[PDB]
């Protein structure tokens, strides 16, 4: 997972 | 924000703006970190009542009463329930929909921020801030907290909005290395793409190797990150009259004038501290640095020494998109950086002037992102990814004042009301809002024409083809999509590649997934499904090949149905795909009237050994709509 | 500045503002360092075509031309000639009006700066700049260079301001240890009286010491600097929910939040560098520092070890005169000083948190008489009280040079601006200048006396609290000696009921009185008057001082003091009288009659012993109006005089 | 001199  | 709407050409009047009311009557969802309301880019000074089909509710919660909402901001949910699952024991600090993170604040502004005076980013970027639709009605639903962030509350977070009856949604999040039916944004997209609700999402910021994107799914827009025409100055003056426009985001007025240069390749790396401190009287000295492939190594390096400030060398491509910047100093590219290196050398007493908070308005642009994330998707190879090209490089928005946003020397950190932020997280909400504003010039328009409208009718040109950052070659459509959004025309696009919640379900159908993955993704709007198709009308193409030994001629057959959106008749011009042949039939379609239909197929016959690019594009013959698709093959690689 | 004319209470709706046209008919000049044109205070955005009496050249030079004035700015001239002829082997670097330094730009600004939208210090002070008075006419004439300045040159820019007609003039610059017929500022000012031009000069800024004020001539009006109700924030929050609002002026947003506070006798000293450097984590750590006497070294200190911050304990008042603040922190008082360092030892894990850019207009008292501004009496001239009046002087915002050193970050790193604050009776001066000019624009006919006259009067010697001004220096009450007859208070000098007047003749016959030699004479009095026939040391000036030697055995004195009063309002006054301290006073008549430009005289009267400077005064309240002419009165030992 |  990751905010971008 | 405050240039990016120009840029984009959206004006009140005529395109987009005017059309859509700046998309008054519509509201985009954002699911992200929450939001910081009392922002200015959140209040609603020229915004009219309340669509009455609204009915979202205004969650109470820490630091967050049901008053905190207004014509603007019209709905504030969080979702926590995974967290809590997860293990009770845990104490939520903020337990609503207040963020503490500033992603998700930042999101929304840029996607229906309203009017706001006289922001900037510590002087850089100044103007008036606004999203690109500026009165789209907002709608919060943080999932992601700093306790943890659960895939379950991503999903709840999506079903809460697309039953709360919104418009489009905007998530700027990814997840990688996992199949369809264990994708938690692809699972939620897909039941909100069967309710008519399009969801834009990042493609992801680990470019630029192949297949490096996320949320590659056919039934969402996924949106590549590109630079804007924007740059920042520390213009650099040499004691000679030299005069260069350098690259600083120093976020303060530094002052620096007529300061001695030192040119010394003892310390020219600028990697040693032990070396820079023995320069005398660092604190009224500017040294230069030559370009060593690590510029923030550097940048911490100097700071950490305390000169008057750096002249570095470097054309690094993740210079320019970081607002990092805590010491006085100019980026300048090899050719001046030897103009000032030769002043240094023929001269005793060399001194020079640098001045900041400078911000203009550069060619090319815009540029695909080096770190933009590519296709194609392996969460699906059969359908181009990503979709569109839209800013997301140092964009301005609205940011919480109660956190980190930049630094100065090595310990003073900074606030702000507003910041510069880089990544696919700034570019998809652009693409968010601008869809929401195409679906209130047109509300009958489905989430998959909307998307084709957008895709058909975008630039691929800059008046030459878009760049690679990563390589200054021509963009692929693995890069940037069909291009660069144009608001303005998308709202004309003459024909659209619509599709229905029907056609998905077929599509879904011949993955062949067992049964139980199948209803993991449907899950409650479709049931396991007898006419399975894998030929989505889709507004792009793309031609595989394996790679798994020799090379031999293929072919590809694609089925296409182009709907009248504008009596009119179109004349098909064909541009094959490098070392390939392209055929189309019919080659002219002839429209009676709006909303009739009509199909054709597209063959491609190629060799694989590499991604080519080619289109097709229908050319109204007595008008000027011209429609638009992308053709790009590539070898087949490992899928999830 | 942004703020200051409202402190001052001047507004469009009534008062001197809409009685002077903000004095956009009058002109002021500006005896300094000279003036950064292109600066928005001296842009012309409401200026009315320029008085055709003016005809002020705006004279050529280095980096300016003769087509770099308006309607705003209408005049630029500068004189070099007294470093030339010093040394004709100067290379000048800017040879023109153009200010390389700030003081110059900063002045012109404050008197007649035009209004400049959102501006602030660093995010300090934010508003609209304007001067005292936002239409006056500037004339910028520069005598200070940064390769030197010279009185014939100081004296060559004046007589050539008063030759051009000006109304009024503002110098802030001041010279010691000499006698009138060595004093530049001096001479000059008597031409300028001579010839119906008022002289607003600052007192200095060498005090608290008796008798270290400058400019202190009775021709000159001798302004004295004080603070405002402005204070500038840096609100500190524990992690008990304690909440201070500090004074900081860390010229930055910076991010200190829920950071660890430490309080460690053995360097609460802050003095050594050794000793903090010894503190792990320092750039995540905040540490307190104890009252040492030496804040800014302190902060020294603190700056070069890299603290993310840190807390001083601190009340000394030459703390809340500098914008030196390079690295994030808070200044508190001795008993908020306890709070913290107690929160802190009663806690493990004792965190606090800084905001900064914060600026309140709430402080009391205020004004207060800086503890640095320069104290009568005059040793230049002991008979006359010095300094005359108060005004707005500490960290005043104003026009600054974009492109010279405003402030400081860290160590290493200097900040520029177009406005910043800046303390001094430098500022003081102009505030003063400019009002005396419209003041002059409301009423054309009044003195250069009588001007000065209404000012004094009428000034306000309660703070708002209603009390006493304060000394900063002691905190007790402000003697004239401190600041004169008061706040300046302009829109009640518009209407002053009476005055002081006084003639070009008057001031000849004062200066006889001295009994200089008739070439000393000849030095001061150039060519505007000739070696006088009657002498008189009786000026009549609107406050009173009774001197007594300190030399010997003390013994009951006795003072006559003759006063003619002109009505500037038919009415009658009635004396109330408020003796000094161990003496008494009385006045005759105690009633004054006045039928319609009448005149009429009286004679003051003070019984009093030496040991000490004791203050009174005399107030002739109008009966039937609102009318109150106020004087004050105080007592002095006879020092040196130069 | 001093400028004050
Ligand atoms: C979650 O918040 C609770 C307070 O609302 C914490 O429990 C409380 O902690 C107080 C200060 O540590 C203590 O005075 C209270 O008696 C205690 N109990 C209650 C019912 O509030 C809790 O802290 C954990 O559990 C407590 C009982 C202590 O053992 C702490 O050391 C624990 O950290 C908070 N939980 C966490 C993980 O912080
Ligand atoms: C280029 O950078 C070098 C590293 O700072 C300089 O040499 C350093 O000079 C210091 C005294 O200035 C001395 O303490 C250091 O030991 C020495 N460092 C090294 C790695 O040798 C150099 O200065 C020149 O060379 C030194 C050795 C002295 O002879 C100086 O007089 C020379 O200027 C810097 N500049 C040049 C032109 O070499
Ligand atoms: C005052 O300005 C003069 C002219 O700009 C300087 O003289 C000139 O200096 C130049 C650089 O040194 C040189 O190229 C010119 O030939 C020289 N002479 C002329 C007529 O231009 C002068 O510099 C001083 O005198 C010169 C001749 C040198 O010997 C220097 O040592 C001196 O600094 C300037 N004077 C000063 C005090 O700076
Ligand atoms: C109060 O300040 C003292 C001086 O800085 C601290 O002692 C210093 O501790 C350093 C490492 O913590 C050590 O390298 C220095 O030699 C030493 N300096 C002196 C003058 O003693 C002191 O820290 C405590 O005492 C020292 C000696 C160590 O034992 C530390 O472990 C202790 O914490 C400071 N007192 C504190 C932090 O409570
Ligand atoms: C007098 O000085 C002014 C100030 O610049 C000159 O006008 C400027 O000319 C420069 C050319 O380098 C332009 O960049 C500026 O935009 C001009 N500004 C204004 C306000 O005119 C003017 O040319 C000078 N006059 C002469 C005769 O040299
Ligand atoms: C919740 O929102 C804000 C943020 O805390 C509060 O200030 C409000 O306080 C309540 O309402 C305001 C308008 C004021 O009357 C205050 O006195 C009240 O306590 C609160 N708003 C509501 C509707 O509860």
């Amino acid at each position: 997972f990751e905010k971008a | 924000t405050t240039h990016t709407s120009d840029f984009l050409k959206l004006n009140p009047s005529s395109g987009l703006w005017p059309a859509s009311g700046l998309g008054q009557d519509v509201i985009v969802a954002v699911l992200d970190s929450g939001i910081w309301p009392e922002s200015a880019s959140f209040q609603d000074d020229g915004m009219p009542e309340i669509p009455k089909r609204w009915k979202g509710i205004c969650k109470p919660g820490t630091q967050f009463n049901a008053s905190m909402c207004n014509r603007k901001l019209i709905g504030a949910n969080y979702f926590n329930k995974g967290i809590l699952a997860n293990d009770p024991t845990v104490n939520i600090t903020m337990n609503s929909a207040r963020d503490t993170d500033g992603h998700g604040t930042h999101c929304a502004s840029i996607t229906a921020g309203n009017f706001a005076k006289g922001v900037s980013h510590f002087g850089y970027a100044p103007g008036t801030a606004r999203g690109v639709a500026p009165r789209a009605r907002l709608a919060v639903y943080k999932f992601s907290f700093n306790e943890g962030t659960f895939t379950s509350d991503l999903i709840a977070a999506m079903d809460q909005a697309v039953a709360d009856g919104v418009d489009m949604i905007s998530i700027s999040y990814g997840y990688r290395f996992i199949p369809l039916y264990e994708d938690a944004i692809s699972i939620a997209s897909f039941g909100a793409m069967m309710k008519g609700v399009l969801v834009s999402a990042s493609a992801g910021n680990r470019g630029p190797g192949i297949g490096s994107l996320n949320n590659g799914s056919p039934w969402i827009l996924c949106v590549a990150s590109g630079h804007t025409d924007r740059t920042f100055a520390g213009t650099l003056t040499l004691g000679n009259g030299l005069k260069i426009r350098g690259w600083s985001l120093f976020p303060a007025r530094a002052f620096v004038r007529d300061s001695p240069v030192i040119y010394n390749k003892t310390l020219s790396d600028c990697s040693s501290e032990e070396l820079l401190s023995q320069v005398e009287n660092p604190e009224n000295t500017i040294v230069i640095c030559d370009d060593n492939g690590d510029f923030s190594d550097q940048m911490r390096i100097i700071t950490r020494a305390r000169l008057k400030a750096a002249i570095f060398i470097s054309e690094d491509p993740g210079v320019f998109r970081s607002a990092t910047f805590p010491n006085p100093g100019v980026v300048v590219n090899k050719k001046e950086g030897k103009q000032v290196i030769n002043y240094v050398k023929n001269s005793v007493t060399p001194t020079a002037t640098i001045t900041f908070q400078e911000t203009y308005l550069t060619k090319p642009a815009p540029v695909v992102a080096a770190s933009s994330a590519r296709g194609p998707s392996r969460s699906y190879l059969g359908i181009s990814k990503p979709d569109i090209l839209a800013p997301g490089v140092l964009i301005l928005a609205a940011y919480p004042p109660n956190v980190f946003a930049t630094s100065i020397g090595t310990n003073i950190l900074l606030s702000t009301d507003y910041i510069l932020e880089s990544g696919t997280s700034m570019a998809a909400p652009h693409a968010a809002g601008i869809a929401a504003m195409l679906k209130a010039a047109h509300p009958e328009w489905s989430p998959s024409a909307i998307r084709s409208a957008m895709m058909t009718t975008a630039d691929p040109l800059d008046r030459k083809p878009i760049k690679d950052s990563d390589n200054n070659k021509a963009a692929t459509p693995l890069d940037m999509g069909a291009g660069h959004v144009d608001p303005n025309r998308a709202l004309d696009p003459g024909l659209v590649y619509d599709a229905t919640p029907q056609d998905y379900v077929n599509l879904l159908c011949s993955l062949n997934f067992t049964e139980e993955q199948f209803k993991t993704i449907a899950r409650s709007s479709a049931s396991h499904c007898s006419n399975p198709s894998a030929d989505l009308n889709y507004p792009s193409f793309i031609a595989l090949y394996s790679i798994e030994g020799n090379f031999t001629l293929l072919e590809q057959k694609f089925k296409r149905t182009v709907t009248n959106v504008g009596a009119a008749t179109y004349k098909a011009k064909l541009k094959a795909p490098k070392n390939s042949t392209i055929s189309v039939s019919p080659q002219i379609l002839v429209f009676k009237n709006k909303n009739e239909k009509q199909s054709y197929t597209l063959t491609i016959r190629y060799i694989g050994d590499s991604r080519n690019v080619g289109s097709i594009t229908w050319v109204e013959q007595n008008g000027n709509h011209s429609v638009r698709s992308p053709i790009v093959t590539s070898p087949i690689i490992e899928v999830w």
